[PDB]
């Protein structure tokens, strides 16, 4: 099953495809790799997130780690920042 | 010269459109409506003639959307009801004209919200 | 065979409908009373001579054009249908 | 500084529709 | 789209430096051979007025002696600042047309020589972000640039309504685009004038009183590639 | 002629005194770039992105608030009014977070465009941006409000269209945050409109979060079937599944707004949906089978059964074209008992005179009324975009609203006359106080929600109201044109049914049970297998398996209004055409054809074989179904009253109560809604 | 209203051309079958010709019939010459295409499109 | 970012436009020098051979070569096709555009007599748009398939046509087939709704 499901039901005839063949499926799910990352602690109320790069990363957005209740997550990297 | 004819210019026999796409197909002359998501009125000024929506299905192998309606991506753009009805009649399609819907004038005043 | 309903389609403002309109204002209130439980769906015409349809037993219908037909005439025409 | 590992496509889409499953026991 | 890499102009000099020998090496192989001159000379002669009337407009026009290049007549870009000699012809035939094509290769080395010698420091694309995309660093740090990158890639330039026929001297001949444009981001008509639609029409007139073998030379001397003709 | 003359870059247009500078440019045809100005929202002047330069004048004026004066020439494309936009756009963008590839109002941004057309090629803000804290305003609106350009459209809509003043600005300086100080969800119908009205993508739709991007969406203009206001809507379809339904403007019906139900229940349209024609098999389980077999199961039973042994309980979202194809079929056979689930009192003229059962005053007439006596309904949750009508006409004009129902949240100040039907008699007698209030009204209207008529004394309630309307008319001396009496529905296929000649109520089927019933999209409990003959042969004709499917000997799947070119009609009779946005799924077919085909297998073939032909058929049964977007006025009321006077009935003391008492009542009301995961999430949020 | 004539002035005048094409085609079908080694019979083909010349048999605007001839003649030229191969000519016979049913019940039974 | 232009040309050419309009008053309906510094003489369709002959053979305006002949199709206009002829004067180093209007059923004359370049371009205009050229030697399809039905560049013709081809073993020939595309072409409605200030 791909990180996004897709697993064919046993009855699905769409399974012949993989006979004498196999299924291209990436073992490195980004749902988990990003969870295997340390919440980036910060001092400032707001922080940037250039994507760990200038022009080699993602557009630069400032995240409001203002509530410890929630670790801001840049919509691009999925990196949680711990105030 | 100057022979006289007494009929619409039926060019349906010159167009080359397979019969079934000239017979069972209804054009819908209309002035496109505004995208509520934006407030620009530049996309609601010219009359369009779009055709009926037929089957949009799924390619078994990759899951893409497939279709057999050759006249599916067709949106001819005219400049007046008169010139769209003419083209449809010209080509032998059936039409469903929809009158324009310009917002009526609504009077707006800043001070009004300060009355009590 | 057996009248099941009578739909009087009358234009709203035209010479033709004129009088047909009168029938309604002069006898509908009574017709409905006289033979109630008989759908007389009065409905509106458009750019077309007034007409009186009438279903019968098995999907059967009859038309009678009453364009410019005067009031009394209509009255009877209705009475003729619900003979 | 014949092979069986052949790419085969999918429709990685989560099936985008749901049919009523009929009632299991009769009435 | 992007600046020249840091080593391109040195490498273009080294190619242009030694390319000239490669031309006359072909030059000695084909220019004086009995066999080539007989196969090419006096084959497909086209007279000057006929060439203009058939819309030939290319080396086919210049081979017959008509003086017209479109790089010196109606200059485009910066050709007005580079010096070259049009290699016109005199007998308007395969050989004279071949000799003209070999000369333009030589004259182009003269123009390439000037461009490497005089290329200005500057940026490679207009700086209006409403027509040429914004730079990768700018779109990732300034909002006006992200909006301009998003709109340009997704929607487009939205060129003002009008129509133009612009012709440049493509190697085959005059290549022109008649672009009719509504105010929309996507064009309305784009008639590609192909130097080649006119040239292939001339094949019947040019190849008259000629055997099967001459026709092979006649198509060869029109430099016709069917992508431009078929479009 | 109080026109005053003003110059738009010279066109010298003439305009009514009191038109704003922005409005003057509009009639010439020029568009002032604008934010914080919406036509049906109050002028606020917050953005000042509309600064223009009237001639030989010292400073730039706000086109949204400046009344144009005599002979001021507006210069909309001057060298100044462009520095007045090149410099504002500098500011809006300066504090803006660059996440345009997150902002799903990507191509639907009125702030990138205006930047991309009137703003600046570059940026000079080399400083640090600001960030606000995302809060939860509900399960329908995703407020990523770090996007907000503090344009205060949201605050106004929330306060002027929806009467819910929960939103507000908090704090001054650049710190101003537009939101709800305490985290209280913005729960109201009309809620989703905020999405459409915020030009920024700060708060957008949570279900349609990231499923698409607007350039791709193919947009087909169709009609709302969830509620009887028949609001115009545009169904945005990508590669053949509906991605979002957003409003398209109809001055008279929905003027740019649509209900929370008919915008987030497009998801319900995609599950629990019938597709293949199953037929009870074996021990009774339903088994998918080909049309040919399922149709002849039904056709064979139909040939065996005679008239009055075959009945149809239609109801809900079925189109007019199916409704005439089901009547023409059952009437070829003798049975003439075609019925609808919503009981409209027929004890009197019934459906025979159209005016009896149609909001007579149009929705747009609510703007001109002077007093409205709503009796029996919670307009808010039955017909929300008509509740809004009485909302606007109570604010901008002066409607005096009076309710004879349960005291209920109406988003406006109503007068609660009481919770008793008989007090309707009190006003007729002139005994109750509001009797004079109406006497004082030159243009009054009375509204009776079908939701009342559905009680047992509904015939008596209609008669009692008709007496008071007659009296009201006489006393008020109201012109003939004004039509005081109107009744609003809450089921899309009711008016059309009633027009086509379908008799309301399942009362007739109740007295004599039919051997075979062809439920046509009926998910109501009006009859059950438990209440039918032992044979109980019944065949569901519909789109979603809900209540009628598991008690069905045959399943003939149909389509939904996103999937057919059918016709519907709202309460004011205005017939409207749904267009096919997506082809119907599975083997499922258009409702009218299933019945034309069953008739061919049966042998009593129906005359039409193409839909234009069925439209021609509709013209014969009721002629104002073939006519679209037109409301017809022939108030055959006077004769309606005469028959009402003949009818004698008792209004029981039980208070008349709308079924949708509070908003959780509203969310899930139909097959396409009760199947909505978004509606379900909304329901639990309330509970 | 007035309209310039393309080549013929009155429908009758033009039909003269329509017949001068029918004849041509008729006298050509035999040749094609043999030249292009087609397999259909002379009779069969000649049938097709009439069908087509017949399909267009309802227009009354001379200019249109003046125009379909031309297009018509052009199609002969190609066919008279062998500019068209077997594939081209045989395409007039929908050999592989399964003729679409027309009966409503025959369509309702297959495909949501009319 | 503002084109380097010469006003000399606008004037010189404008003046020629008045010259041509004076010399041929009977056929020229409107002459205009656009701001791109190019000239356009719009002629009644009957003026196609007169106007082009005057330009090919006049000492003060020799326009020897036909750059191209093309037909924009604006479906709205009654006379949809707008045949446009772009011509070049080697002698005066200037170019001109003569554009006339033709409807589906009204043919315009052929300039093959005036310029033999047009023999092919006129065939392509017939094949692509369906305009017919009177007394044109050998008008017949230049670009489309031998059996193609329909004129392709017309705005009313589907991008992808109605027929496609495949090899069918059963018949051993390349057979046509109604078009079924595996991925319809997503038509993007990319067009902003905020108009640009002129
Ligand atoms: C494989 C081997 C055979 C190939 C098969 C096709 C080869 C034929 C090819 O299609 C050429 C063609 O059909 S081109 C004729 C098209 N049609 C017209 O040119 C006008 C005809 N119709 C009319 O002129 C009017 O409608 C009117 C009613 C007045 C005359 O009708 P009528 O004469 O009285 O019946
Ligand atoms: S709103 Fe969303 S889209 Fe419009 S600019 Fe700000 S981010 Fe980009
Ligand atoms: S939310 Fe949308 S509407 Fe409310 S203020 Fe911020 S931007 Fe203006
Ligand atoms: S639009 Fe004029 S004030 Fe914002
Ligand atoms: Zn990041």
């Amino acid at each position: 099953i791909t990180h996004t499901g897709q697993v064919y039901d046993e009855k699905d005839y769409r399974r012949v495809r993989f006979v004498d063949r196999q299924k291209e499926v990436n073992e490195n799910f980004a749902i988990d790799l990003i969870a295997q990352q340390p919440v980036n602690e910060v001092e400032h109320r707001i922080i940037a997130c250039d994507g760990g790069g200038g022009a080699l990363g993602h557009p630069k957005v400032y995240i409001n780690l203002d509530k410890e209740t929630k670790t801001g997550t840049c919509g691009y990297c999925g990196l949680q920042f711990k105030q | 010269q100057l022979i006289t004819v007494d009929e619409k210019l039926d060019i349906t026999t010159l167009t080359g459109v397979p019969e079934e796409h000239i017979k069972t197909r209804k054009v819908r002359i209309f002035v496109p409506a505004r995208n509520n998501m934006q407030s620009g009125v530049n996309n609601t000024k010219k009359w369009k003639m779009e055709f009926d929506t037929r089957e949009r299905w799924e390619n078994p192998l990759m899951g893409w959307a497939s279709t057999a309606d050759p006249l599916s991506n067709m949106v001819l753009t005219f400049s007046a009801k008169e010139d769209a009805i003419a083209f449809a009649e010209k080509n032998g399609w059936s039409y469903d004209v929809e009158e324009k819907k310009v917002p009526k004038p609504k009077s707006k005043s800043y001070g009004a919200n300060f009355s009590w | 065979l057996g009248l099941r309903e009578i739909r009087v389609h009358l234009c709203q403002r035209s010479p033709g409908s004129q009088g047909v309109r009168d029938f309604i204002v002069q006898r509908y209130v009574e017709l409905k009373k006289a033979h109630p439980n008989l759908p007389i769906l009065i409905r509106e015409c458009s750019e077309v001579q007034p007409k009186l349809w009438a279903r019968y037993a098995f999907g059967q219908e009859k038309t009678v054009s009453l364009n410019n037909l005067s009031a009394d005439e209509v009255t009877r025409a209705m009475q003729n249908v619900l003979s | 500084p014949a092979t069986p590992e052949q790419y085969v496509p999918y429709s990685t889409t989560r099936k985008k529709i749901h049919e009523w499953v009929p009632p299991s026991t009769p009435y | 789209h992007q600046d020249l890499p840091l080593g391109l102009l040195d490498d273009i000099y080294e190619f242009s430096k030694n390319f000239s020998l490669r031309i006359d090496e072909v030059e000695e192989m084909l220019t004086n051979n009995r066999i080539w001159r007989n196969r090419t000379v006096d084959i497909g002669v086209v007279t000057a007025e006929d060439a203009l009337n058939y819309g030939f407009s290319g080396v086919m026009l210049r081979g017959s002696g008509i003086q017209w290049d479109l790089r010196k007549t109606q200059p485009y870009d910066v050709y007005d600042q580079v010096e070259f000699d049009v290699p016109i012809g005199s007998r308007g035939d395969c050989y004279d047309r071949y000799l003209c094509r070999v000369e333009e290769m030589r004259q182009s080395l003269r123009i390439i020589e000037q461009c490497l010698n005089k290329m200005p420091p500057g940026e490679i694309k207009v700086d209006d972000a409403k027509v040429s995309p914004p730079k990768r660093a700018e779109m990732k740090t300034s909002m006006e640039s992200l909006i301009h990158h998003f709109k340009l890639y997704t929607e487009g330039y939205q060129v003002p309504p009008g129509a133009t026929y612009t012709a440049i001297e493509a190697p085959k001949g005059e290549f022109g685009v008649y672009l009719v444009s509504d105010g929309s981001s996507r064009p309305y008509r784009c008639k590609i004038k192909a130097p080649g639609f006119a040239h292939l029409a001339g094949l019947d007139k040019m190849s008259k009183g000629h055997m099967l073998a001459d026709v092979v030379a006649i198509i060869g001397t029109q430099d016709i590639v069917f992508g431009e003709i078929d479009r | 002629s109080n026109l005053i003359e003003v110059f738009v870059d010279g066109q010298s247009v003439m305009v009514e005194p009191g038109t704003t500078v922005l409005q003057a440019c509009e009639k010439v045809g020029m568009q002032i770039p604008r934010f914080c100005y919406h036509e049906r929202l109050s002028v606020a002047g917050n953005c000042r992105m509309c600064l223009v330069e009237i001639e030989k004048a010292p400073k730039v004026v706000a086109a949204c608030a400046m009344p144009v004066m005599k002979g001021w020439n507006i210069l909309t494309n001057s060298e100044k009014s462009k520095k007045a936009r090149e410099g504002v756009m500098e500011f809006l963008l300066a504090n803006h977070p660059l996440d345009c590839p997150i902002c799903d109002q990507g191509g639907e941004c009125d702030l990138q465009d205006q930047s991309m057309m009137f703003g600046s090629d570059r940026s000079r803000f080399l400083e640090g941006k600001r960030a606000v804290e995302d809060k939860n305003i509900g399960p329908l609106v995703k407020t990523i409000m770090t996007r907000c350009i503090q344009c205060t459209r949201c605050i106004r809509f929330a306060s002027e269209i929806a009467g819910v003043d929960d939103l507000g600005t908090t704090g001054r300086g650049n710190d101003m945050q537009v939101g709800t100080y305490i985290e209280k969800m913005f729960m109201s119908e009309l809620s989703g409109n905020v999405i459409d009205i915020c030009p920024v993508g700060a708060l957008t739709s949570k279900p349609y979060a990231f499923t698409a991007r607007p350039w791709e969406t193919r947009k087909t203009e169709s009609i709302d079937v969830m509620d009887a206001v028949g609001s115009n809507i545009v169904v945005s379809t990508r590669t053949g599944e509906v991605m979002r339904i957003l409003p398209r403007m109809h001055e008279d019906i929905n003027e740019e707004w649509i209900s929370d139900k008919t915008r987030f229940a497009y998801d319900g349209l995609k599950r629990q949906r019938l597709t293949e024609p199953m037929v009870r098999n074996e021990k009774g389980l339903l088994t998918y089978t080909s049309w040919e077999d399922a149709l002849s199961r039904v056709a064979g039973m139909l040939q065996n059964f005679e008239g009055n042994a075959v009945a149809a309980i239609a109801g809900g979202l079925v189109d007019a074209e199916a409704l005439v194809a089901l009547k023409d079929l059952l009437n070829k056979v003798d049975s003439d008992n075609l019925c609808t689930e919503e009981i409209f009192p027929t004890e009197g003229a019934g459906t025979d005179l159209r005016s009896n059962y149609l909001l007579n005053t149009t929705i747009a007439g609510v703007e001109e009324a002077d007093v409205v006596l709503l009796v029996g309904t919670n307009p808010r949750f039955e017909a929300p975009l008509f509740n809004a009508r009485i909302r606007k006409s109570w604010l901008h004009n002066d409607l005096k609203v009076a309710l004879i129902g349960s005291p209920v949240d109406l988003t406006y100040r109503y007068d609660h006359l009481g919770d008793s039907p008989k007090i309707l008699q009190d006003i007729a007698s002139g005994r109750h106080s509001f009797c004079e209030v109406l006497k004082d009204a030159k243009k009054p209207m009375v509204v009776l929600g079908s939701s009342a008529l559905q009680r047992d004394d509904g015939a008596a309630i209609l008669v009692a109201v008709s007496n008071m309307v007659q009296k009201i008319r006489v006393t008020t001396g109201v012109a003939a044109e004004w039509k005081v009496m109107n009744i609003l529905h809450r089921i899309a296929s009711q008016v059309a049914a009633l027009d086509l000649g379908y008799k309301p109520g399942v009362e007739a089927i109740r007295k004599n049970p039919p051997k075979m019933l062809f439920l046509l999209g009926a998910d109501g409990g009006c009859i059950t297998r438990q209440d039918l003959p032992k044979d109980c042969f019944i065949v569901y004709q519909g789109h979603h398996g809900d209540v009628g499917a598991p008690m069905a000997d045959v399943i003939l799947p149909g389509a939904a209004y996103t999937e057919k070119s059918a016709t519907y009609v709202n309460t004011e009779g205005r017939a409207q055409q749904t267009k096919v946005a997506v082809t119907p799924p599975g083997l499922a077919r258009e409702d009218w054809k299933i019945i034309r085909a069953l008739s061919e297998i049966a042998g009593i073939t129906l005359p039409y074989d193409t839909l234009d032909q069925v439209r021609n058929r509709l013209e014969e049964v009721s002629p104002n179904l073939v006519r679209y977007d037109d409301i017809e006025e022939t108030n055959y009321f006077q004769q309606a009253s005469e028959l009402a006077k003949l009818v004698n009935q008792e209004v029981l003391a039980d208070p008349l109560v709308p079924p949708q008492l509070t908003i959780k009542d509203f969310y899930m009301t139909d097959s396409i809604s009760r199947a909505s995961q978004t509606m379900a999430k909304c329901v639990k949020a309330v509970t | 209203t007035s309209v310039k004539p393309i080549f013929s002035r009155d429908l009758n005048e033009a039909k003269r051309r329509v017949r001068e094409l029918y004849r041509a085609w008729y006298r050509e079908v035999p040749n094609t079958v043999h030249l292009m080694q087609l397999d259909i019979t002379v009779k069969q083909g000649r049938d097709k010709v009439r069908e087509m010349f017949m399909k267009n048999a309802h227009v009354t605007d001379p200019r249109v019939v003046d125009l379909l001839v031309i297009k018509g003649k052009m199609e002969l030229q190609e066919t008279i010459k062998v500019w068209k191969q077997r594939t081209h000519v045989m395409r007039f016979f929908h050999e592989t295409e399964t003729p679409r049913p027309k009966d409503f019940l025959s369509k309702f039974y297959m495909g949501h499109d009319p | 970012t503002v084109r380097p232009r010469s006003d000399v040309t606008h004037k010189q050419l404008s003046a020629f436009g008045e010259y041509v309009a004076e010399i041929l008053p009977k056929y020229v309906q409107q002459v205009q020098v656009s701001c791109l510094d190019e000239l356009e003489i719009c002629i009644h369709p009957d003026g196609v051979i007169p106007t082009l002959t005057f330009l090919r053979d006049h000492t003060n305006a020799q326009f020897k070569s036909l750059a191209d002949l093309t037909a924009v199709d604006v479906p709205t206009r009654q006379n949809r096709f707008e045949i446009v002829y772009n011509l070049l004067s080697l002698r005066f180093n200037s170019r001109i555009r003569v554009k006339t209007y033709a409807d589906e059923l009204t043919p315009i004359d052929s300039i093959v007599s005036v310029h033999i370049a047009a023999n092919w371009y006129e065939r392509e205009v017939w094949d692509m748009f369906g305009v017919f050229f009177f007394n044109h030697p050998d008008l017949r399809r230049i670009l489309t398939d031998y059996g193609f039905e329909g004129h392709p560049f017309r705005k009313d013709f589907p991008l992808t046509g109605y027929v496609e081809l495949r090899y069918d073993d059963e018949v051993k020939r390349v057979v046509a087939e109604p078009v079924e595309l595996a991925q319809e072409f997503r038509k993007f409605d990319l067009n902003s709704p905020w108009e640009a200030f002129p």
